[PDB]
RNA sequence: GCUG
DNA sequence: TTTTTTCAGACTAGAGCCGCTG
DNA sequence: CAGCGGCTCTAGTCTGTCCAGC
């Protein structure tokens, strides 16, 4: 199949390269903003019970700048760079506030201005032919994916974080294996930990002043009876025996019923707010509020039913105990456990805080003026201020400081100025990943090259110096996934035979045959036959019934099958080999070039598939057709795509020692060469141009 | 070993009554009189024996009219049986022959 | 050890075939630049890439990369690169060589910070010590750390014979 | 490029707070003889050179 | 000491710790034991797919889900045991696959509840339930055909 | 693979479709059955199905520590009041079982009374988990606390156990007027219509 | 020298396991005078250097053997009166390997084990084949204490130095005489230099703190000379001894070995600004004003 | 952020 | 009211602990 | 039967992590 190379240009026309930045903002401006507005929809005043301020639909418009009182003319990216203006668009929202006593509905009220990344759907440049670009004074060969804030082009660097909703088994400094699942939802993001500090299991959370012994938490949740707790965690002699010291701790105390455990947890809840909170929330009630929205929030109580939270808690306890025995702690360097967050996610978190601050400030204004100033009606629309939202985002992009106190997020260095030393310097900056651990000076940690990075992160492209492995660069053919709906994956799984977990006593989870199904971190049931769920789910995805980026993976050592549609996960395209023969078939490859098929047709015809790092652990990829065996499952589309944009420019990289290739990647960015066709028009702080480039 | 109450399913504790030792619940009246011998064996893992017998150890299992080894057809060989793990394992048989111009290890 | 033998024997053959006029050999024969390991790697075979003195560890479960069978202890699934730099490295071999190369680059950057902190700590404790006309190394306080420097009283730089001052056989010949 | 990396300072602007030279070529700068350089001079045994460099030619 | 109220050793199949002194079945074997070896009737529990391949008859609808509550009494299908232990539930033109569910070992009771009067009624225990069957669509054959 | 064995006919009965419940006891092993234990009451709410049962435990058997039974009964009930009392006698006579609801819908679950050569399905109205209730201790604290310092009406049911002839009688209503043979008018849809029904277009 | 390492490894002591940290990290350990060094290694000389049999017996004395290894079975026995966890002890493994253990020795070891079995309730039965630990006085004494004892009874060390864990016997390759020296990974130099058959006169360590405590200051000077000059020639990196003869002699001239940390500077220097120019500038200036 |  | 974003390290108090020490 | 001596123990806490150059 000589033209297996032709697939790299075709995947690249639609996705890949700098697209992973563009398609991400597009999801935030078109889908995530509305999910955030539904979550913080409705503001209610303490002074008047009747007053209500819901938000109905939020739209983000075309970028325009008004230089007069009411002109509202359109604006171009070049003019903003020259006049040091910000390229941004108005955020317009629809509300139905109480007003005097009616339900006045307003359509299209501006709440502020949103910074717009170039080449995004809302950007003017999109859909423009090269001749049209000349009038807009923008180079056609411009990567995009950057924001013009105050006349400086700024790029939000991709950040690598451990995956949310997934329990992480990790040793503490004491060598004490613990566990920690970060629950990220659309309402509350919180950290819930489990710890064995004296040979007995305690649960820790920031709303609880002291660590609570786990059996008390189980009794509060509603699994009263020691046998039911022991049956859920384990029935093997070792698992039960090790949870034996922990049983005594509740027995020593007198907790034996839900009420006596809920009250104990309440006497420990931090009650920080004693002012403006009115009178309410008894100690027992505060506990039933915490156990139902604060602890393990990703799992959802139906009607104050913790049957689901209790099983998930048992799975965490069992994982600590098996790990404590053999000391097989999960690696936090494996790229399967790490999800990269690009602009959309960072912007959505920043917007979520600013929308809640704007809503809060409107309630505080309403509570102060509604009951005192006058019978004259309080109209929120007059007091609403555009500045809080506009100023907040711009400042975060202009200065790279992500200080969000609500989520305890204090990260600086999120945004950098786009480097215009050369065209390559700009393209490389777009595909740049920033690590989570940045102060680590241990050589064999994040700084090392991990085999899991194969095909996802360029092996040789890294800065030499303070950040030898801290900063990484994406390879050519890599797609970072975006969040999907999950309605179909839940349905296919039930019909595929996955029995519910509410209908079984926990003893099943310890039988060797039963395996647990997890979707984005929430249990969907228990299936006896792992292979049929895995080989049916793949067959369905190939026909296109299920989304291409959903990934099914199975871990035999811990009997669980994981289905992931979360987003932020690196995915690489691979040809499917069935019966020792590649599926491209030569004729299809000619059809791509001729025009009958595009890359999407190959994906839904079962010719090509996307595999994430977890799925790759279950596959036996063969780099070349000659290396095909009986066990081989897939074939690599092109070997050279393993290297990245900077690495590729080196001729014959394979024939050189590897440190030399790393130096070239850094030097190529520092070279002096043509920047763009609009280079003469631009008036940047420093521009270096070779007089006669070749 | 964990044993649980048939009534409420809390964990039992052993205590002493006026006539017998009892398994007793902490939360309900249920007690169970220990009338006869009851036991629970752990069977832990013993040490490795592989490098312990090599190099002319103090073996003793040889007896009169013992079989000759199969290669040399002479009785110039020792043989022994040992548990490799805990004593619930069925004992394995092993033997080593040492003769002039002849070194071998067999099973 | 066996993988090491293959590289050593391949290197010996490469040196024997090389003419007495190869620029790389001449630089190795004098010590101007290079070594015979560098020439062997370029012309014959680059060796097993070693991370922390051991074969590449398994990033995936029971497998270094998804391109080899699980639980494979075979050479080449654990970092042995048969090809020379001149022949070129196959994609899996290139990744293993990059992993070993990065370990060195990370080590140098981390090591420079550690040695610098250490030098400040040593120079902030030994700076006051100085030899005196009485021949006794003493502290600023006047406490005697030593009665003669290095027992002999000799200075390390002036030695011409591996910690011994004269090297008499050479002196008589001159 | 060497043209942009060439800096020399004799007597020039001194910072108001410490009366020591500036830290930037743009500000006329002045080079920092740091502790490691100072340690090498102590090893050489040059008492006068350290006094001239760190007091007279900096902030006497 | 009462022999029928011994303390519960934790694995429920292994309840007997004190005394007077398993492998996994498959759906072909389960149906064979209850036909040839023992003629006794037994209550099996089977979970069917969320939608059966039917139309709600005259039920005033929209392609809504079809359940056993919507159909009418009578023969609903045929159950085939094949060679090599494959079991199929042919429930129309389509064949659904049948597999053994999680092996429960806690007690399960099948009971009637009838509120025959406004405030009182009858509760009746019809029998114990031992085995669970799972019915699922054969997505490979359904899709391969079209 | 021809159907060499057991082509079994499958029927369907609706006579108990609004009456049949599956009760399950997560902490009680399959060998220890409540068939012998006398049941004293059954309570249900027919909507928001929450069944409660009370079972009598004897006191002349050796497994009852009467010394402790007198103490726990004295904690729960005031020494001689007896107008409202959990236990009539001076000992703990009864264990109460409280239900938790497993699932909101039960449309896809069916009980299957196997007989030789045929299978009879019947829809389930509910699946409930029965657990031993621990209220007796919460009330014992409430009557210790005082010394120191819902719209749905209950339905009462008579309990007929597995030994009673009413159980052998009503077990026949799980069968349906046996049909010799037919192809159902419903469940006629084709494989391609069925695949599009379980996997709807986005 | 520390700046110029190529960071090569190949430093396992030639046993192909238990690599010794040997680079600038080892130089940091020797200079800091840490009481705990990672990779502590007492090299011992046997009284008889040619007998593998003698080496095997001596290794048994130095290394720690847990009760569970030597115990055939371990049963918690509940009886109508008195529940006791009785450990069954094998008498063939005790003979198969030459370990001098008995029920009376085990009974002594079970007490003074931190298992709270300090009372004489623990008893010996039969012929070194059964030891019975009945229960404890308090702290959830019922069957709870018993559950802890059953899990923690196998861990008790019947014989051998608790601190040492991983003694390995190394054979020299010299053709004329083949000799065995056992290198123990552990820290109790006093015990490992007294066990019968280890010739104390030639046993040595790599922890200056362990040597200083057991063999005077002057031997602690010679290890600071040696273990720096051992780790400096291991990394190439030749150095004069007269530099190390000064660094050791500064480090141990005020009584005890004063490691060059922030803390060792306070015990070496009297002047404040020399301490104040080093770390802890706040406390060292206020305390010298006090 | 990069050069040293 | 709601996450973490390095890795040790050799000091400084308490909490006991058990046993002789009177 | 009672007490204070040292223990001994876990965590606690503050303290660093190359030079500079733009
Ligand atoms: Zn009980
Ligand atoms: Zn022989």
């Amino acid at each position: 199949v000589e033209e297996k190379w032709r697939l790299l240009p075709a995947f690249l026309k639609v996705k890949g390269l700098v697209k992973q930045h563009i398609d991400s903002f597009n999801y935030f401006i078109n889908v995530e903003i509305k999910k955030i507005m539904k979550a913080n929809e409705k503001v209610t005043s303490d002074a008047d019970p009747m007053w209500y301020l819901k938000y109905l639909n939020i739209y983000v418009g075309l970028p325009d700048v008004e230089e007069s009182f009411n002109v509202t003319r359109p604006v171009s990216p070049h003019e903003c760079r020259l006049r040091d203006m910000t390229y941004s668009a108005p955020i317009t929202v629809d509300i139905e506030y109480t007003r005097g006593s009616q339900r006045i509905i307003r359509n299209a009220l501006p709440i502020g201005r949103m910074p717009i990344m170039l080449r995004s759907s809302n950007c003017v440049l999109t859909g423009k032919t090269p001749a049209e670009f000349a009038k807009l004074n923008e180079c056609p060969l411009d990567p995009g994916g950057y924001f013009i804030v105050k006349g400086v082009e700024k790029v939000i660097l991709i950040q690598e974080q451990l995956s949310k909703n997934r329990i992480i088994v990790e040793a503490d400094r004491k060598g004490a294996v613990g566990a920690s699942v970060t629950s990220s939802t659309h309402e509350k993001k919180s950290r819930t930990n489990m710890a064995v500090k004296q040979g007995r299991f305690y649960l820790r959370h920031n709303t609880l002043s002291e660590d609570i012994p786990i059996v008390i938490i189980f009794k509060a949740m509603g699994v009263e009876s020691d046998q039911e707790i022991v049956q859920m965690i384990g029935t093997e002699e070792h698992v039960m025996a090790a949870f034996g010291p922990s049983l005594e701790e509740c027995q020593k105390a007198q907790i034996f019923t839900q009420m006596q455990a809920l009250k104990y947890i309440g006497n420990k809840v931090r009650r920080q707010r004693m002012w403006g909170g009115g009178p309410k929330k008894t100690k027992i009630e505060e506990a039933r509020e915490l156990l139902a929205s604060t602890i393990l929030t990703h799992v959802p109580v139906k009607e104050f039913n913790f049957r689901a939270k209790c099983i998930y808690t048992a799975v965490m306890v069992r994982r600590v105990i098996l790990a404590q025995g053999d000391n097989k702690v999960d690696d936090r360097d494996y790229y399967g456990n790490k999800r990269l967050e690009l602009a959309g996610q960072l912007l959505s978190l920043l917007f979520e805080d600013l929308f809640k601050k704007f809503n809060s400030e409107m309630k505080k204004i309403a509570d102060q003026v509604i009951p005192k100033q006058r019978a004259a009606q309080f109209d929120v629309v007059k007091h609403m201020r555009q500045d809080q939202i506009t100023n907040g985002m711009v400042n975060a992009i202009s200065t790279g400081n992500w200080s969000l106190k609500r989520f305890k997020m204090d990260r600086q260095g999120v945004t950098q100025v786009l480097s215009r030393l050369s065209y390559i310097s700009a393209l490389g900056m777009m595909t740049r990943i920033s690590s989570q651990f940045e102060k680590t000076r241990k050589v064999s940690g994040p700084r090392s090259l991990q085999p899991s990075q194969w095909g996802m992160l360029c092996p040789s492209d890294t800065p030499e110096g303070e950040a030898c492995g801290l900063v990484k660069n994406l390879a050519l053919m890599t797609h970072i996934t975006t969040d999907m709906e999950d309605g179909p994956i839940v349905k296919l799984a039930s019909n595929l035979g996955v029995e519910d977990v509410n209908l079984l006593c926990g003893e099943e989870l310890s039988y060797p045959n039963v395996f647990l199904v997890f979707l984005n971190g929430n249990i969907l049931g228990v299936i006896r036959d792992h292979k049929k769920l895995v080989n049916t789910f793949r067959l369905m995805r190939r026909a296109g019934y299920i989304n291409e980026f959903v990934s099914i993976s199975t871990n035999l050592t811990d009997r669980c099958v994981y289905i992931s549609s979360d987003g932020g996960r690196l995915c690489r395209p691979y040809i499917i080999v069935k019966k020792q023969k590649p599926a491209v078939t030569n004729k299809h490859m000619e059809e791509l070039a001729q025009g009958y098929r595009n890359f999407e047709d190959f994906l839904h015809e079962s010719l090509v598939e996307y595999l994430d790092v977890n799925e790759e652990n279950d596959c036996n990829i063969a780099l070349y057709e000659h290396t095909i065996n009986k066990d081989t499952t897939h074939l690599e589309i092109e070997p050279f795509t393993l290297l990245g944009v900077c690495a590729g420019l080196i001729p014959y990289p394979h024939h050189n020692q590897s440190p030399r290739n790393t130096y070239q990647c850094a030097m190529g960015k520092q070279a002096m060469g043509t920047i763009g066709y609009n280079q003469r028009n631009r008036i940047d702080t420093l521009m270096y141009l070779l007089a006669y480039p070749q | 070993m964990l044993l649980f109450c048939p009534g409420c399913g809390n964990g039992l504790i052993v205590e002493e009554g006026q006539r017998c030792h009892r398994f007793a619940c902490n939360t309900c009246p249920y007690v169970h009189n220990i009338t006869r011998k009851v036991t629970n064996r752990k069977y832990p893992k013993l040490k490795e024996v592989d490098d312990v017998l090599g190099g002319a150890a103090a073996w003793e299992n040889v007896d009169s009219t013992a079989e000759s080894c199969p290669k040399c057809e002479h009785p110039r060989a020792y043989f022994m049986q040992l548990q490799t793990r805990s004593a619930d394992e069925p004992m394995t048989t092993f033997y080593k022959c040492c003769n002039a111009q002849c070194g071998h290890r067999w099973r | 050890k066996e993988l090491s033998v293959i590289r050593d024997h391949a290197g010996s053959a490469c040196l024997r075939e090389l003419d007495k006029s190869n620029s790389p050999l001449t630089m190795a024969l004098c010590g101007s630049k290079g070594s015979f390991i560098n020439i062997s790697q370029m012309i014959a075979c680059v060796g097993q890439q070693a991370i922390s003195g051991s074969r590449v560890p398994d990033g995936f479960e029971n497998r270094s990369l998804p391109h080899f069978e699980k639980h494979s202890k075979l050479p080449a699934a654990k970092g042995f690169v048969a090809n020379s730099f001149y022949s070129g490295l196959t994609p899996t071999e290139f990744f293993f060589h990059t992993m070993a190369g990065r370990e060195g680059l990370v080590d140098t950057a981390v090591k420079t910070a550690e040695t610098g902190y250490m030098q400040r700590r040593l120079v902030k404790s030994l700076e006051d010590l100085c030899s005196q006309y009485d021949l006794t190394v003493r502290s600023s306080t006047g406490d005697i750390i030593q009665f003669i420097y290095g027992g002999d009283g000799l200075d390390p730089a002036a030695m011409e014979g591996k910690d011994e001052p004269l090297e008499f056989k050479r002196v008589l010949d001159n | 490029m060497v043209l942009d990396k060439m800096h020399a300072r004799a007597r020039g602007p001194r910072a108001v707070l410490t009366r020591q030279p500036t830290e930037g070529r743009s500000r006329d700068g002045g080079l920092r003889l740091g502790e490691m350089e100072r340690d090498c001079l102590i090893g050489y045994g040059a008492s006068m050179l350290l006094l001239e460099r760190l007091m007279i030619s900096s902030d006497a | 000491i009462i022999n029928i109220k011994k303390e519960k050793r934790e694995t429920d199949e292994e309840t007997k710790q004190i005394l007077r002194m398993l492998p996994k079945d498959v759906s072909v074997a389960e149906l064979l034991r209850e036909l040839s070896l023992t003629k006794e009737e037994e209550l099996l529990f089977l979970q069917l797919p969320d939608t059966l391949p039917g139309q709600p008859p005259t039920q005033d609808i929209a392609e809504n889900a079809c359940t056993l509550a919507d159909l009418t009494e009578g023969q609903v299908g045929k159950l085939l045991i094949r060679k090599s232990g494959r079991v199929q539930l042919l429930l129309g033109k389509v064949t659904l696959d049948v597999t053994m569910g999680t092996a429960c070992s806690f007690l399960q009771e099948l009971v009637s509840v009838g509120l025959g009067d406004s405030r009182t009624g009858e509760m009746t225990v019809l029998g114990h339930v031992k085995h669970k069957l799972v019915c699922s669509p054969d997505f490979e054959s359904l899709l391969d055909h079209k | 693979d021809d159907p060499v064995v057991q082509e079994i006919d499958v029927y369907l009965a609706k006579s108990l479709a609004e009456k049949l419940y599956l009760f399950q006891y997560p902490v009680r092993p399959a060998s220890m059955t409540y068939d012998d234990i006398p049941h004293l009451s059954a309570k249900i709410k027919p909507k928001q199905q929450k069944v409660e049962l009370e079972m009598a435990i004897d006191t002349l058997n050796p497994n009852y520590c009467r010394s402790k039974g007198e103490q726990i009964a004295l904690n729960v009930d005031g020494a001689c009041a007896d107008e409202t009392s959990t236990y009539s006698s001076k000992l703990m006579d009864k264990q109460t079982f409280c239900s938790s609801q497993t699932t909101s819908n039960t449309s896809r679950y069916a009980a299957a009374l196997y007989r030789q050569g045929e299978l009879h399905l019947t829809p389930l109205h509910g699946i409930l988990q029965l657990r031993p209730s621990f209220s007796y201790l919460d009330k014992a604290d409430a009557k210790h606390r005082e010394r120191e310092a819902a719209e749905e009406p209950w339905v009462h049911l008579h309990y007929y156990g597995l030994r009673d002839s009413r159980s052998e009688h009503e077990r026949q209503y799980l069968l349906c007027p046996g049909s010799s043979g037919v192809e159902n008018t419903e469940l006629v849809k084709s494989p391609s219509e069925y695949l599009m029904m379980l996997m709807p277009p986005s | 020298p520390g700046t110029q390492m190529t960071l090569k490894t190949f430093h396992f002591a030639g046993v192909a396991s238990m690599n010794i940290t040997l680079g600038v990290p080892r130089i940091k350990e020797i200079i800091n005078a840490s009481k705990a060094i990672s990779t502590p290694i007492i090299t011992a000389q046997l009284d008889k250097d040619d007998d593998a049999d003698y080496a095997r017996l001596v290794k048994g004395r130095i290394e720690k053997t847990l009760l569970g290894e030597i115990s055939e079975y371990i049963e918690e026995v509940f009886l109508p009166d008195d529940c006791f966890i009785l450990v069954k002890l094998s008498l063939e493994r005790i003979r198969l390997l030459r370990l001098e253990v008995n029920a009376e020795t085990v009974r002594y070891s079970i007490c003074t084990s931190k298992l709270r079995v300090k009372p004489g309730d623990v008893a010996v039965h039969g012929e070194a084949v059964v030891c019975v630990t009945p229960r404890e006085n308090s702290k959830s004494s019922m069957y709870y204490v018993l559950q802890f004892l059953k899990e923690d009874l196998p861990k008790v060390v019947v014989q051998g130095i608790p601190e040492v864990s991983r003694a390995v016997i190394h054979i020299d390759e010299q053709s004329g005489k083949e000799k065995y020296k056992l290198l123990v990974e552990g820290d109790n130099l006093r015990a490992v230099m007294a066990t019968h058959g280890v010739k104390g006169t030639r046993t040595t360590s790599n922890n200056t703190y362990e040597v200083e405590k057991t063999l005077g200051i002057e031997a602690a000077r010679t290890t600071i000379i040696n273990e720096i000059q051992y780790t400096m020639v291991n990394h190439g990196m030749s150095i004069d001894r007269r530099h190390v003869m000064l660094l050791s002699d500064l480090m141990t001239y005020k009584g005890e070995v004063l490691g060059i940390t922030r803390f060792g500077l306070a015990k070496m220097k009297e002047s404040v600004l020399m301490l104040a120019s080093f770390e802890k500038t706040a406390d060292h200036l206020f305390d010298a004003a006090y």
